[PDB]
């Protein structure tokens, strides 16, 4: 058993009003069951999830992604539920990370 | 450079379901190209890249028979793995298998793999010489004994030296435009000051392929470390990758530091500074 | 191409 590591980021650098993609990359975890959700102002978004894969150390990885058009005030995050976590893990989108 | 063909196989005992779910993904280098999931009612090997779709029916039928094949083996190995550890029927368990060939710039086999992990931990693995097995504990050491008499090592060796390598070449031919592109990073540096305490410079690389890249910060020849944050390389979602390296520097000195970017798709190394 | 191997365990 092993907790997930979570990064949230856009595909291209964010320019407000410009079509783009939002990504949540989750990795390092065991066992494989995990719930991952992309959030728009605390709201679940529709998004696709990659086919489960792993790395040489056996730990799992997945990419969750959806289209979005940046901001104004719109806040975005990724939310992850995993057995190793007693509490869900919310990582906030920040355009320069 | 060198290339690889790799399959990543995950079997998960549910166990509030008659069968465990088997998932397989196939990669050339860092690009996924096939998928098998046991939870389809039709379960077949499927394409996950446009350039494999030209394969005809017999390719898909053979792959599907083999994944059907290996799913029933791994299910068997799940049941076997309980008793070799005195284990509870309640709890869910994971079996992972990685196998594939790694090949040099001239097509020689460098490393072949077949290796297994039960709930995240080594279990058994084919050695670099493809003629022997290292078993992680006493449980696996019996599986080894069985694989030794069976000469399954010779079955893997023959696959890894013929099939695996010949198919890798084929895939590199068919997917040429994708898999042999040298696609360079698009780069820029940001600056974020913090009061009168010095300044986070962040050097970015976006849209590159393959995955391998070097981002370092230098001052006066020397690589920097102290408030140096380097993220894990990460998929962009379109086949390309991104990464960044951030450094805290003193106020006023922004231009003494330079980001050094090394990638396969660059004519020569690149040197960036903030302006 | 995937591998067709084979043994019980």
């Amino acid at each position: 058993a092993r907790p997930p590591k979570v990064q949230v980021y856009s595909r291209h650098p964010a320019e407000n009003g410009k079509p783009n993609y939002l990504n949540c990359y989750v990795s390092g975890f065991h066992p494989p069951q995990i719930e991952i959700d992309l959030l728009k102002n605390g709201e679940k978004m529709n998004a696709e999830q990659s086919d489960l894969s792993f790395s040489k150390d056996w730990s799992f990885y997945l990419l969750v992604h959806t289209e979005f058009t940046p901001n104004a005030v719109d806040q975005y995050s990724c939310r992850v539920k995993h057995v190793t976590l007693d509490k869900p893990k919310i990582v906030k989108w920040d355009r320069d990370h | 450079g060198p290339h690889s063909l790799r399959y990543f196989d995950t079997a998960v005992s549910r166990p509030d379901r008659g069968e465990p779910r088997f998932i397989e993904v196939g990669y050339v280098d860092d690009t996924q190209f096939v998928r098998f999931d046991s939870d389809a009612p039709n379960p077949r090997m499927e394409p996950r890249a446009p350039w494999i779709q030209q394969e005809g029916q017999e390719y898909w039928d053979r792959n599907t028979r083999n994944a059907m094949g290996n799913a029933q083996i791994y299910r068997g190995n799940l049941r076997t793995a309980l008793g070799y550890y005195n284990q509870s029927e309640a709890g869910s368990h994971t079996l992972q298998i990685m196998y594939g060939c790694d090949v040099g710039p001239d097509g020689l086999l460098l490393r072949g793999y077949s290796q297994d992990a039960y709930d995240g931990a080594d279990y058994i693995a084919l050695n670099e010489d493809l003629r022997s097995w290292t078993a992680a504990d006493t449980a696996a050491q019996i599986t080894k004994r069985k694989w030794e008499a069976a000469n399954v090592a010779e079955q893997w060796r023959s696959y890894l030296q013929g099939t695996c390598v010949e198919w890798l070449q084929k895939y590199l031919q068919m997917g040429k435009d994708t898999l042999q592109r040298a696609e360079p990073p698009k780069t820029h540096v940001t600056r974020h000051p913090s009061s009168d305490l010095g300044v986070t410079l962040r050097c970015w690389a976006l849209g590159f392929y393959p995955k391998e890249i070097s981002l370092t910060w230098q001052r006066e020849g020397q690589d920097q470390s102290q408030d140096m944050e380097l993220v894990e390389t990460r998929p962009s979602g379109d086949g390309t990758f991104q990464k960044w390296a951030a450094l805290v520097v003193p106020p006023g000195e922004e231009q003494s530091y330079t980001c050094h970017v090394q990638h396969e798709g660059l004519q020569e190394p690149l040197t960036l500074r903030w302006d | 191409m995937t591998a067709h191997i084979v043994v019980p365990y």
